[PDB]
Formats: C-alpha cells, sequence, structure tokens
C-alpha cells in the first residue's frame, strides 16, 4: 500500500507485521529490451523500459528530463550495518536507475555455524536473519511498484551455514546468491570435503526457487600479489563452478560468471584486460557474465575511482554483461555513503547511455594481437586443468598449494594458500549416509531412500510428511528477536526524536557527518595537520583526514576531510522566500520585435562593458534577437536621445564606466531629462550600466533600470521583456 | 618453460581446446557430486529440519544430539520422523521433544 513519490519512506510501519509478510514475487528478473525506443529527440538502440518514475541526468534539463534505461541490470551494494537506514538508501537507489539491491553480510557471517535470529547491529556489513530479509524484501515491494520495474533482492550464502541461509532464502524470496565451495575452501578456511558438501545441498534449494546464482572468482584479483597474472586460476576458478552448478541442476542462465577487469591506470588497463574478458566470453558461451568494476587497485580519488569505472564499464560494452554491479567511487576512502551509492549508479546509467549503439560502429579485430593472447590464455586455463589433474583432482591441488599462488602460471612461486583436506573449519563433520538415511523435504540432492515408506513419493519426499516449509510457508517458525538490548527497536529509539530537527548524515540517520575539501599552500604532512585545525575550528567533531592529493612537492597539497557537525538545525525557522527562461525571452522578442540604442555616453572611450551585454558570444542581448544600433563611444546625451526618435527605438542602453566626481550618476540624470523635455519619456525604456552603478541608486536618477559588475544579457533582456509589459 | 608445456595443445582447433576445457573440468568435479552425494553434514541436517518447520534453535538441538548418537547417518529428520510414527504423535511433537533427551533410546531401537 501507498508510498507517495514525496513521503519519506515509513520505516516504523514496515517492521510492523514481519511476521504476516510473503513475498509477492519469486526468482530472478531481467530488463526487457525495449528496441528502438524514442526518448526525448532521439532513438535508443539498446535501451530497457523506462521507468515510471525517476530522477534523470542533471544534463537531461536540455533534452526535456528524459532518462534513458541501459539493458544490462545494474547493481548497487548496500550495508552500513543497521538494515533500516539502508531501506532509506534502497529507495534511493532505485529512483536512480538500479534494479539489483546487492546486500553484504557483517564481517565473518560465514563463520556463524546456523541462522542467527533478530537484528542486531553489524559490522561492516548487515547480519542476514529472517526478520531482517523480510524487512529489506518487504521494502523493496513497496519501492519497486513505486519506480515502475520489479527489483532483485540479492545476498550471500557462504561458510559453514550454507543450506540454512539458502533454505531461509527460498522461504523469503530472495532473486539471486553468491555461492562458491571455493571461497570457503580457500579464503575462509573451511574444511574443503564439509565445504564441497554443503554446496550440493545450497544449490539444490536454489534451482529449486529459480534463483540467479553468482560466484566468488572476483576474490581472485583481490589477493592477486599482480592481478594480471592470476588469469588462468580465474578461468579454472569460474569453469569449476560453472560445471559444478550446471550438474547440481541449475539453468545456465540463471548462472553468472563474477568477472573483474584486472588492473586499472596507469596499467595499460583496456590493453590487458580485453583479452581476458573475451577468452572468458569465448569460452564461457551460453553463461551469464556479471561484470564488477574493479576495487583492488583502487586509491582515495573519487575521480580517480569514477574514470577507471568508465573504462571498465567500456570493456563490458565491447563485449557483454547481463549483469554490472557497480562500485562506490568513494570505496577506497570509507564506508559508502549514500550519495555515493548514487554516484555509482548515475555513472554506469550515464555511460552506458552514453555509448548506446556503440557496437554498430566499431568491432574487436578479433585475429592480429587481440586474437593471439586470446589463445595464450586457452592454452594456459587447459595446461592448468591438466596440472590439477595430474595430481589426483581438486582436493589435492589445493593441498597442493596450487590456488593464489603470484605467479603466471606455468610459473609457481610456492605461495599460494595450502589447505589441509583434513583440516579447516568443521573438520570431521562429514557423516557418511546409511542405506535408511530418509529426508522428508523438497529440493535434497544427495542420496535418499524414501522407498523404505512409498515408492509413489521418491520423487516428491515431503509428501511424508504433508509438505514442508517450500510447499507450506505456514510452517515456517519466525523467531522475532533473541537479545532485547542489541536490536533494531531499541535503535530507533536511540534517534526516535529526528521524525522537525534536521542533520547531514552520510549513511546512519543523523550522523552529523560532512565532507570538507580545501587546498592548502603547503607541503602534504604539514597540510594534513593545518586542515585538521580549520577543522576544528568550524566545530567539526571527530575529524579524519580522508585523502591528500600533491598537486606539487612545495606548491600545494588537496585534502578531503570527515567530520561530524555537532548540532542540528530546524526546518520551522528557515527563512525560505518565496525567472524567465533563454526560451520565454527569445519568444517574446520573436512575437512583438525590439528595437535599441545603445552608446558608451559622455567623454567615456569604455566601450567594452557595453558590447559585452550586447555581443552574441557571453550571453549579450542579440542571442535573444533585439536589434541593436550601437552608437559608438564619447557621445553627448544629447546625441543618444536624438538617435532614439530618429531611429523611433524602444529603448536607449547607456553605458558610463568612468565615475569620478559622480559623473555616471550625472549622465544619467540628464538622459532622463533630456527625454522628459522632448516628450518621450513615458514610452522609451531608459537603462544604464557600468562598473560603478548600484542598480537602485541609479533607479533614483530616473532611469528605468541599472546595472553593475557581473551583469549579463539574461539581466538585461529579462529587464526589457517585463518592464515593456508594464507600459 | 610455458614454450614447451603448450607444446601438444598448439594443434588443436580454438573449439577442440574449448572442448578439451570443459571435460577436463567435469572430470575435476565429479568425485566432488559424489562426495556430496553420500554424505551428511551437520548443516545439511539442520536445514532438512527447517524445511521440516523447526526453528534454527529447534534445528541446533536435535542436530547436536544426533551427532552425540551416531544417529547421523540414519538422516536427522528421519529419525524425527520415525519416532513420530511410533509413539504415534505429530512431527513438531517429536521433535519438540527430542530437543531435550526425550525418546533417544526409542530412537536407538
Ligand atoms: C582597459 C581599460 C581602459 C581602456 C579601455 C579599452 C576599451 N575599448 O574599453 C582604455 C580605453 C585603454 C582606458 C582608458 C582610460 N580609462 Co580605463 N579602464 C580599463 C579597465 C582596466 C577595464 C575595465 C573593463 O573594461 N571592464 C570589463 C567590462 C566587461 O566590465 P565593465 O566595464 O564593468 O562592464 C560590466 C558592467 O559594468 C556591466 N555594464 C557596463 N555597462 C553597461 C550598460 C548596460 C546597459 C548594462 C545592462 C550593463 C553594463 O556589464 C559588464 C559585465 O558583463 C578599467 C579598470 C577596471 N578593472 O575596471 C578601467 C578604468 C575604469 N578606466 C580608468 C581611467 C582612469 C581611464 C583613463 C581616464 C586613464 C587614461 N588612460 O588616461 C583613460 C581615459 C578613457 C577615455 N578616453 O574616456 C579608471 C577609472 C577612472 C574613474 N574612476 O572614473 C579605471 C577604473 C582604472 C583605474 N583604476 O584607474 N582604460
Ligand atoms: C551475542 C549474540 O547471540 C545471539 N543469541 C543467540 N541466542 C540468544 C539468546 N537465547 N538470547 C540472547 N541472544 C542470543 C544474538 O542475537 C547476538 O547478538
Ligand atoms: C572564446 C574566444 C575568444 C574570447 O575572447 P574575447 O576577447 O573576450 O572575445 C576569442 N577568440 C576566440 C577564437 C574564441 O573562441
Amino acid at each position: 500500500l501507498q508510498l507517495r513519490v514525496n513521503e519519506k519512506l515509513d520505516v516504523e510501519n514496515i517492521l510492523k507485521d514481519l511476521d504476516k509478510y510473503t513475498p509477492k514475487r519469486r526468482g530472478w528478473t531481467w530488463r526487457q529490451p525495449a528496441e528502438n525506443l524514442q526518448m526525448g529527440p532521439f532513438i535508443y538502440k539498446d535501451a530497457s523500459t523506462p521507468l515510471e518514475n525517476s530522477v534523470a541526468l542533471p544534463s537531461a534539463k536540455y533534452f526535456g528530463d528524459i532518462d534513458p534505461q541501459p539493458l544490462p541490470v545494474i547493481t548497487t551494494e548496500i550495508a552500513s550495518g543497521r538494515f533500516e537506514d539502508d531501506i532509506r538508501r534502497m529507495r534511493m537507489a532505485a529512483w536512480h536507475g538500479a534494479d539489483h539491491i546487492m546486500v553484504i553480510r557483517t564481517a565473518g557471517q560465514s563463520h556463524y555455524d546456523g541462522l542467527i535470529e533478530g537484528t542486531p547491529q553489524g559490522i561492516g556489513g548487515v547480519p542476514i536473519t529472517r526478520k531482517q530479509v523480510r524487512a529489506q524484501r518487504k521494502a523493496l515491494d513497496l519501492i519497486e511498484e513505486e519506480v515502475g520495474r520489479p527489483i532483485n533482492y540479492h545476498s550471500y550464502v557462504s561458510g559453514v551455514a550454507g543450506p540454512d541461509i539458502a533454505v531461509m532464502f527460498a522461504e523469503e524470496g530472495v532473486n539471486g546468491a553468491h555461492q562458491d565451495p571455493q571461497y570457503n575452501v580457500l579464503y575462509r578456511n573451511i574444511n574443503m570435503i564439509r565445504s564441497f558438501i554443503d554446496a550440493c545441498e545450497s544449490k539444490t534449494i536454489m534451482a529449486w526457487a529459480d534463483m540467479a546464482q553468482i560466484d566468488g572468482a572476483h576474490n581472485a584479483n583481490a589477493t592477486a600479489r599482480e592481478a594480471w597474472k592470476v588469469m588462468p586460476e580465474l578461468m579454472v576458478q569460474h569453469a569449476l563452478n560453472s560445471i559444478f552448478s550446471l550438474k547440481v541442476g541449475m539453468k545456465k542462465s540463471n548462472i553468472c560468471l563474477s568477472t573483474v577487469p584486472p588492473t586499472a591506470p596507469p596499467a595499460p588497463s583496456m590493453y590487458l584486460d580485453l583479452p581476458y574478458a573475451v577468452a572468458l566470453r569465448e569460452m564461457f558461451e551460453g553463461y551469464r557474465m556479471r561484470a564488477q568494476m574493479n576495487t583492488k587497485y583502487m586509491e582515495a580519488s573519487t575521480r580517480e575511482a569514477t574514470v577507471t569505472h568508465v573504462l571498465n564499464l567500456l570493456i563490458s560494452k565491447l563485449t557483454r554483461a547481463d549483469i554490472q554491479s557497480t562500485i562506490t567511487p568513494d570505496e577506497g576512502r570509507n564506508v559508502p555513503w549514500h550519495i555515493y551509492n548514487i554516484e555509482a549508479c548515475d555513472t554506469a546509467k550515464q555511460a552506458l547511455i552514453g555509448m548506446d549503439g556503440l557496437m554498430d560502429m566499431v568491432q574487436l579485430k578479433r585475429e592480429g594481437v587481440l586474437g593471439d593472447t586470446v589463445r595464450e590464455l586457452k592454452e594456459r586455463a587447459v595446461l592448468f586443468m591438466e596440472e590439477i589433474i595430474e595430481a589426483g583432482g581438486y582436493f589435492n591441488a589445493v593441498e597442493q598449494g596450487f590456488f593464489v599462488d603470484s605467479g603466471y602460471y606455468p610459473e609457481r612461486n610456492g605461495d599460494g594458500i595450502a589447505r589441509q583436506i583434513n583440516g579447516g573449519i568443521g573438520a570431521g563433520t562429514v557423516f557418511e549416509r546409511d542405506e535408511d538415511y530418509m529426508a522428508p523435504v523438497t529440493a535434497h540432492f544427495g542420496y535418499n531412500n524414501v522407498k523404505q515408506y512409498d515408492e509413489a513419493l521418491v520423487s516428491e519426499p515431503s509428501k511424508l510428511i504433508d509438505g514442508c516449509t517450500l510447499e507450506v510457508p505456514e510452517k515456517i517458525v519466525y523467531i522475532d528477536e533473541l537479545d532485547e538490548n542489541d536490536n533494531v527497536n531499541v535503535r530507533m529509539e536511540e534517534t526516535k526524536e529526528f521524525r522537525s530537527m534536521i542533520k547531514p548524515e552520510v549513511e546512519w540517520q543523523a550522523d552529523g557527518t560532512v565532507l570538507l575539501t580545501m587546498f592548502l599552500p603547503t607541503s602534504k604532512r604539514v597540510a594534513e595537520f593545518a586542515a585538521i585545525e580549520f577543522a576544528k575550528k568550524m566545530n567539526l567533531e571527530e575529524v579524519e583526514v580522508i585523502n591528500r592529493e600533491v598537486m606539487q612537492e612545495a606548491e600545494g597539497t588537496r585534502i578531503e576531510l570527515k567530520g561530524r557537525v555537532p548540532f542540528s538545525i530546524d526546518i520551522n525557522s528557515l527563512v525560505i522566500p518565496p525567472i524567465l527562461s533563454e526560451d520565454e525571452i527569445r519568444e517574446d522578442i520573436e512575437k512583438t520585435p525590439l528595437k535599441i540604442v545603445a552608446a558608451t555616453v559622455g567623454e567615456d572611450e569604455h566601450s567594452v562593458g557595453l558590447r559585452e551585454v550586447i555581443d552574441i558570444k557571453h550571453g549579450g542581448i542579440e542571442k535573444y534577437g533585439v536589434e541593436v544600433h550601437y552608437l559608438g563611444t564619447s557621445v553627448p546625451v544629447e546625441k543618444l536621445v536624438d538617435a532614439a526618435i530618429e531611429l523611433k527605438a524602444d529603448a536607449i542602453l547607456a553605458s558610463t564606466i568612468i565615475s569620478h566626481d559622480d559623473i555616471h550618476y550625472k549622465n544619467m540624470k540628464r538622459i532622463h531629462e533630456l527625454a522628459v523635455e522632448k516628450g518621450i519619456r513615458d514610452k522609451i525604456m531608459i537603462g544604464c550600466g557600468g562598473t560603478q552603478v548600484t542598480p537602485e541608486v541609479a533607479v533614483k536618477q530616473g532611469v528605468d533600470a541599472g546595472f553593475g559588475r557581473g551583469s549579463k544579457g539574461i539581466h538585461v533582456a529579462t529587464f526589457l521583456v517585463k518592464k515593456r509589459r508594464e507600459m | 618453460d610455458f614454450q614447451q608445456r603448450r607444446a601438444h595443445l598448439a594443434n588443436l582447433s580454438d573449439e577442440e581446446l574449448q572442448t578439451r576445457f570443459w571435460e577436463m573440468a567435469e572430470k575435476i568435479v565429479d568425485p566432488l557430486l559424489d562426495l556430496g552425494k553420500k554424505n551428511t553434514t551437520p548443516s545439511i541436517e539442520r536445514s532438512v529440519l527447517l524445511r521440516m518447520g523447526f526453528s534454527s534453535l529447534e534445528a541446533k538441538a536435535i542436530v547436536d544430539k544426533t551427532m552425540d548418537r551416531g544417529l547421523m547417518g540414519k538422516g536427522a529428520g528421519h529419525i524425527v520422523y520415525k519416532i513420530a510414527k511410533e509413539k504415534n504423535i505429530s512431527v513438531r511433537e517429536a521433535g519438540l521433544a527430542l530437543s531435550e533427551g526425550k525418546y533417544w533410546d526409542d530412537a536407538i531401537q
């Protein structure tokens, strides 16, 4: 129900009744192609069906405020520790075109040996429980019916509790998940046996729910000493996980590779990534690509990150990408803030729309150098396979340290993470199934003797108990909370207040954080500390320098800073005061013509001022169709009023620069009198300007308007079409 | 070194190379699919129970007692079930009950 595009999101109301909540939709959804689409004045080649409500890129104001949507599903990461502030960020994310919410889990939830209940405050991620998945999956259900396009909720099914979370995800309509047996082994040191048997059950559940599945290979670039050498390991890992998911029972169209452009500038990044991207696309035809933006080789400059992402985005365009996960341009600087999440989304929208139709104009030179490197990668991937095999399959190679080796395979340095096949977390919890083993549930991978009870049920083991929780949502137990301190209700109270007081925030409600940017004419170490002082004297709390860039070792240093503003403000106190566009102005001088006489008057030779608000270059009033009879400089005030009637003009525009002895205010009073005297003061606009003119002082001379330092044709044309109307 | 290890692939067509790739894949994982078919783990069994309508809490009670009984092999949801039909009560009752020592002797027979 509801959600008005102008009423904030009702978090407290949403958390109301998380026991009666069941999901509208299920499984994954792609974007619907909108072939040859007409938006604003343009035709789009690679666009998807538009949103019914959104925020267009700022530059669209010049185009009718159109917001084209690209073909790839665009992903935004979202987790702060409190899933409540994160719902507001999701509504934000949606309007800016994102349709894939990915939710990271509190650090190491992977090691949790079971679900957890309720909604604790998490650490560098949201903790994943049922209350929280229902709250977010319920909010997205409004937000989605709002922007007018389905949104995929997405998370992680990893570590010793694989099958639980997966099961919970299916009960509660999560649309996709990361899941890779090997993330578990290689990176979380979880027993490789335990782990690979967990993933069988996991994936089976997930195939049952039509969920999208993303793998863990990107984590390879993270650990690589030099990412551009980890290519053979990458294809291999991708391939094991793909083939594994395929034989469990998932659909190739539901299996996604998680591929990241290897390197970043000053690296010749395009020339190193394009072969890998192309080889990867060749080798895994029929599978989905989820393109992720680089995060390894990334520093503190939002700009530097943003530019690299555009290049990353290019690779996707010159190849393929069914999903396009974005990275917050601030990732290397701090925890993603609301704004930088919107930045990433607008960037990808901006770049993909920008290169709409590109592959109609450009192609890859698939022979030549490109085609050769592609071969070299494939051959190395293949050799790597055989090395694995000729050592006795996966479990062995891992023990013998083939993975996370810092070399370019064949090359092996002997520093990969080596796991014990008898070791790791949960070693010795694998139990041999018995001939009489049984499970009366749906989506069970392993060997299951339902036959010793009823043949007719082999394919429907759940009949044994009249439906498990996949058939019968009503059999699901919903635990609300286990802790009565660390919980969402307690966290709502902490900030109950702000819900007419107002303060800045970056991630959590009312955290009073703001970004401060300056430049200081000194060395880097010093300017760092100098900027702290400035920062404090502006009453900032908990100050941190979050980025130093050198300009020149001596000349200066750019500094970003976050700091907390230790106070609120009130709307109800704000002093808020309740203009014609260039086109109205033009449409007015269009229908009724406007003739002007303009001159620098007196003995004044300063001509540039008046030429400036007249000449078309800087938006002077030639721009709008005004007819201007320039008399030149040093024109006697009589001679100007004479010309005005000679040429049956509508306005005199006199300029007056020299201002010694008030000569500029006098020259005006004399224009007004020469005008009154000659019986035309009432049917002619007299307007004047000059560096030393104060509008109001000039109006007291008897001229309809004055113009000072920094005026432009727009102001002059405006005054001319407005004042004219009066008369 | 790589110049020699790549010799026996040098002849393969780009698509034979591809073929070779994916069958070595299938060859690497099948043994893993097997382990998966004939074994069980604690997390797997919790998830059967979760499916049978237990909480994550209750479920790590049944499973944690089921390991102390060497009963894992039979499947924690098969115990719950045959104990259910034996004392002819509900699934949620025989289960609720197994969470605190009740009906484990009967079970073991
Ligand atoms: C370059 C210059 C000259 C040039 C001008 C060349 C030319 N063709 O214009 C020449 C012409 C080289 C010159 C001459 C002199 N000038 Co001189 N000139 C300057 C200087 C540096 C340029 C200012 C300027 O051009 N502004 C740039 C324009 C774009 O801005 P603007 O004039 O302010 O116009 C803006 C607004 O006024 C407004 N506007 C202006 N008029 C109108 C009219 C209308 C209808 C509207 C809507 C808006 C509008 O729109 C413009 C913004 O887009 C200034 C110093 C200064 N920094 O102001 C003096 C300065 C104004 N001139 C000065 C002096 C003293 C002189 C001389 C008397 C000295 C001398 N050389 O012997 C001579 C005599 C001039 C004469 N014979 O009449 C003094 C001012 C004296 C005074 N207080 O009265 C100044 C301030 C320099 C100084 N500090 O001494 N100089
Ligand atoms: C320290 C933590 O353990 C969990 N937790 C698990 N069981 C309980 C319980 N019976 N009471 C309170 N918290 C519990 C939390 O929800 C958590 O934050
Ligand atoms: C923009 C531009 C200028 C601007 O300088 P002005 O002296 O103010 O006219 C000059 N020449 C060219 C060719 C330009 O494009």
